[PDB]
């Protein structure tokens, strides 16, 4: 039914602003919400059917120390949506304590759109991991969000914060955010700033406006993830229907992203399926092997050859996916979305459960381990001491991330009929 | 061909038969089973047809 | 004084509610054509007080 | 049949002057009473068919310390009506004592128009609550009015006087006026100066000529309340027919106002019905729920879709109106009034019985309670002592307003088959 989206932090507000602009550009609408004359499709998934034939997006804005919010304010995309949801540190503990005192008023902002909506389906979170203002605040609000409504779903769009060296408190912040990301979130789509920066320096020669182009990438991914919902499809026209197949085990919910063209500034089915399969078109970067893959295709595609394509990708036999119980790489096929001009027609997006993210988790765990052992980089503040005097929240997150690495590695084993 | 293609239609009429009767649109059947939750799980032999048709007309 | 008044108010109210539900029942065998019942019972007020079968 | 209107106080004379001017502007007449050549409709509801083909409004003018009356005098709308009804403090006790001595001559002014009229239907009161000159005088004249003629109806157009802080004697004045407003009045249309001021500062940036624009609002409401009477309609073409349906209990007679466009300087039926239903278009501001709502629509409306509109607003199921015996929100549909230019065509007005006004009553009761307990704000005058030596009229009004809050709150309960 109806999904309410959330954005917090300056990076999260940037990606949400770009997402709403990019769906305004996709749909046959004006930047005021007025429908165009050439419209149809389903436009109730994130758009409130507002009072002047406006499709107002339902977006929760959360900001602290507003810098980008003024730039969002003086724009012709503030006439598209304005639900009056604006409500005013760089540490996780500081953001946690600042979210502590004002939770009731932003919760009134939540309940306003909750009662304004007739139905509710899920909550999408635009949150920047170790983002300074976003960190701590987003973790606290995530905790209160899943506490209040256990009848809904949570997706969180996350980045892996490390530019490979800078800030020494960031592994603590991302670790505490990762603890809540495990136990208070039901689906996590993780992105790599390193992998996106490498692909941006690959296809182009830009490395300085990286945020602006990464906005374009994430908005395309988020729109392609929702095209079967926003346009009349048949399967996973709800969020939960999409989330259900991918997760065999309720803590194995980390979702890998790839995309079949790399440069965006006739081919057949099994071709782009095979290219989406490769890790060098995967834009997020002992054995590591996939649990289950789901893929969506959108473009000009001849539909009758897909079963022979399915056979050819089968006998090509590219991944030795899993031992114990049988998953698959699973296809979904969609139409290329109308109501806008379309270049680079054949475009695919893949959602996969892969244990290879345990390597990145062990990377930031090793960074935390060396910074904890050296003990000159915790940056002891009264915020962190008053939040936790013995700093055993780090210990709880540490044993939980150990359990998750154990879960990954024992799932990679042929025996996960015993738990571990 | 032309008399039936302008005082009614043929291809356009058959597409909606595919959408509803053959369940070619999953969204309508999704909200059909959502909104008609109590009337279905409870016997509809104690109930008139006009209630189901009336809730169906708003369901689409 | 009130032993005539309240008695007549009571018995007339009871017979009135009886015939009111009689009208809704004899219209319930038939089926907008059901706008008449849905309006008379707008927003489900005493769709259920004393209902049979 | 024929309704005689009353206006007293400077604010009441302002709103009556604006009402008569606005109906002169609506009807095809000159400001002298001369009919225009393009005229039909019913023009006997407040207009005397006078002696030069003049439609003279039948309005009782009452004034003390005349300031605005001279401005009403030197105007071209004194050639529209002039029945020679002009007859010359800021306390309720002072206005009460001043009305005491001259009741017979203003009663001759009453009986003059009473014998001048062939039929009589009701008395409308334009009275400003705690208006200084209006307070006390209006209460006394209300008491004499319902005393003399129990065969007619009384409507009183009332404001809720508090600008949220000023004058410390105003809760006493409005309380005594509210006592007579309960037990000596049969229908009360209550307005909020706060809510009207908030909407005026909402749609525009004016807060200083608030009286002048509030005149426009109340005149539009009063004309829209009478459009089915003044133009050929079918139901509630008398006042009493309108008043009868709304009142289930003879002390539950307080009427709430809303209006579907908020700014006045194609849509369908169920749309504007739904927008009239919302409390943020209601221009007057545990559970609080409506007893019964009546609504009138005037505009360009396609008449055949109203039953499907009725079904859609039913299954939208916006208010859980009442427990015990079945009321409804009840529609009336009218034509948009001719003989004048018409902008903002689709306009709706709603009359509702809601218990939420008990909150405003408890507000002014709490103000009276703290001012009575502090006992430096009664402002002891010889007028108040000579009117009531022990000030037990305040006690009688206090137990009556307690009974009314009890009536509201027990009516909100599922049991009001027992009284309370």
């Amino acid at each position: 039914r109806e999904i309410i989206t959330l954005q917090l932090g300056q990076c999260g507000n940037q990606i949400g602003f770009e997402f709403w602009k990019q769906l305004c550009a996709e749909h046959g609408i004006s930047p005021e919400g007025i429908v165009e004359e050439f419209a149809t499709d389903r436009k109730d998934v994130f758009f409130y059917q507002a009072d002047d034939e406006h499709y107002i997006p339902r977006a929760v804005l959360l900001d602290l120390e507003p810098r980008v919010i003024h730039s969002i304010l003086n724009s012709p995309y503030a006439k598209l949506y304005n639900p009056e949801n604006i409500y005013l540190g760089n540490n996780w503990a500081s953001g946690f304590s600042q979210g502590e005192k004002i939770h009731e008023d932003i919760f009134d902002i939540i309940d306003r759109e909750a009662d304004g909506s007739d139905s509710l389906e899920g909550f999408v979170l635009c949150h920047s991991i170790a983002g300074g203002t976003g960190s701590g605040l987003g973790s606290y609000l995530l905790e209160r969000l899943n506490d209040r409504y256990p009848k809904k779903l949570v997706q969180t769009y996350s980045v892996f914060p490390n530019q490979d060296e800078d800030v020494v408190v960031q592994p603590y912040n991302s670790l505490l955010t990762l603890k809540r990301l495990t136990q208070n979130a039901d689906c996590v789509v993780v992105l790599d700033n390193t992998a996106l920066n490498r692909i941006a320096t690959d296809r182009l020669h830009i490395q300085n406006p990286s945020f602006s182009q990464i906005n374009q990438l994430v908005s395309t991914i988020m729109s392609a993830s929702t095209t079967t919902l926003r346009y009349p499809g048949y399967m996973n026209n709800d969020l939960i229907g999409l989330i259900a197949s991918l997760i065999p085990t309720p803590r194995l919910h980390f979702l890998m992203t790839g995309y079949t063209p790399l440069t965006t500034d006739k081919t057949t089915v099994l071709d782009v399926m095979r290219r989406l399969l490769q890790p060098k078109n995967v834009m997020v970067s002992t054995n590591h092997c996939y649990i289950a893959i789901l893929n969506i295709i959108q473009g000009e595609v001849d539909p009758t050859q897909v079963h022979k394509s399915l056979q050819r990708i089968r006998e090509r036999k590219l991944a030795n996916f899993i031992p114990w119980g049988p998953a698959s790489i699973q296809v979904a096929l969609s139409r290329k979305s109308p109501y806008l001009p379309s270049a680079h027609r054949v475009s695919g997006l893949m959602m996969a459960n892969h244990t290879s993210i345990s390597s990145l988790f062990e990377r930031t765990c090793r960074q935390y381990d060396k910074l904890r052992k050296r003990e000159a980089f915790l940056e002891q503040f009264r915020k962190e001491d008053m939040f936790k005097d013995n700093f055993d929240e780090m210990d709880t997150s540490r044993e939980i991330v150990q359990q998750l690495i154990d879960e990954y590695h024992a799932a990679t084993r042929p025996d996960y009929i015993s738990w571990g | 061909l032309d008399v039936l293609n302008k005082k009614y239609s043929l291809l356009d009429h058959m597409q909606a038969m595919r959408r509803y009767l053959l369940l070619g649109q999953g969204d309508f059947i999704r909200h059909l089973m959502d909104l008609l939750k109590p009337e279905l799980v409870r016997p509809a032999t104690t109930l008139y047809q006009h209630n189901l048709t009336g809730i169906l007309e708003t369901a689409v | 004084l009130v032993s005539g008044f309240e008695a007549t108010i009571n018995k007339f109210d009871k017979n009135f509610s009886a015939h009111l539900l009689d009208l809704l029942a004899r219209l319930s065998i038939y089926s907008g054509m059901a706008s008449v019942i849905s309006r008379l019972d707008f927003n489900g007020f005493y769709t259920e007080r004393l209902e049979r079968l």
